[PDB]
């Protein structure tokens, strides 16, 4: 999830 | 001057709390503007670091990591500077609605920190700290927290930070400079853990003080902040 919006 | 242009070029504006100046201060009030102001900068803080000469050299894992872990000393220097060229160091700008007098760093519960935090704001006009020299330093300041076991990709990330360090003293060029400077970098860290132990322990009673933090600095403070606070993840000091 901050994964997920920075390698959006 | 290639790097330094760079840095200016990159360097966030200004970032608003959207902080309710009529209600009073309230703890509850004060930190869900903090918690709130904590995303938004997060937020500026990967766009300019996605934008920093060698970043993308890192494995994204370790990016992602460095990221999170030095985001509290990133926050603090730059708030630092802030309290100093905008008000010359008398209160804490966190930001241009969220500006913290003594009362309301009595209200906040973090006296001591703020009280830290306002010296380090001192010493960027004592130190007589150039524009430049603050930048350089901040970039560092990114590169200064890492897991006690190495990061995914360790010679990329010692690679970077030797040279930020290096253009750090391209920019002094006096020995002097570097030891008040690398001093001024450590200090840094302390105020981050204290604060870093604080956010925790209010996350983790926040329900019952009725504060609120938004999902992804929930997910940040449950699952990198206590790989720091358990010494999993620690400041590279220059000194001591
Ligand atoms: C209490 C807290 O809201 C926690 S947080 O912002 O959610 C946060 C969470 C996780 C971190 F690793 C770092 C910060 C916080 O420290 N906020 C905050 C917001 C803005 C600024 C600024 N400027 C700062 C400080 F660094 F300056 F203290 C602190």
């Amino acid at each position: 999830s901050f994964r997920d919006w920075y390698t959006s | 001057p290639i790097f330094l242009n760079v840095l200016e070029a990159i360097e966030p504006g200004v970032v608003c709390a959207g902080h309710d100046n009529n209600q009073p201060d309230s703890f509850a009030a004060l930190l869900s503007s903090l918690n709130e102001l904590g995303e938004r900068q997060l937020v500026h803080v990967v766009k300019w670091a996605k934008a920093l000469p060698g970043f993308r050299n890192l494995h994204v894992d370790d990016q992602m990591a460095v990221i999170q872990y030095s985001l509290m000393g990133l926050m603090v220097f730059a708030m630092g500077w802030r309290s100093f060229t905008n008000v010359n160091s008398a209160m804490l700008y966190f930001a241009p609605d969220l500006v913290f007098n003594e009362y309301r760093m009595h209200k906040s519960r973090m006296y001591s920190q703020c009280v830290r935090m306002r010296h380090l704001s001192q010493e960027f006009g004592w130190l007589q700290i150039t524009p430049q020299e603050f930048l350089c330093m901040k970039a560092l300041l990114l590169f200064s927290i890492i897991p006690v076991d190495g990061l995914k990709n360790q010679k990329f990330f010692d690679e970077l930070r030797m040279n930020y360090i290096k253009e750090l003293d391209r920019i002094i060029a006096c020995s002097r400079r570097f030891y008040q400077l690398t001093k001024l970098l450590d200090s840094v860290q302390p105020i981050a853990r204290e604060l870093h132990q604080f956010t925790f322990d209010l996350l983790i009673k926040s329900h019952m003080v009725s504060v609120d933090f938004p999902e992804m600095m929930a997910e940040i403070i449950s699952v990198q902040v206590p790989k720091i606070l358990s010494g999993k993840v620690k400041p590279i000091y220059f000194h001591t």
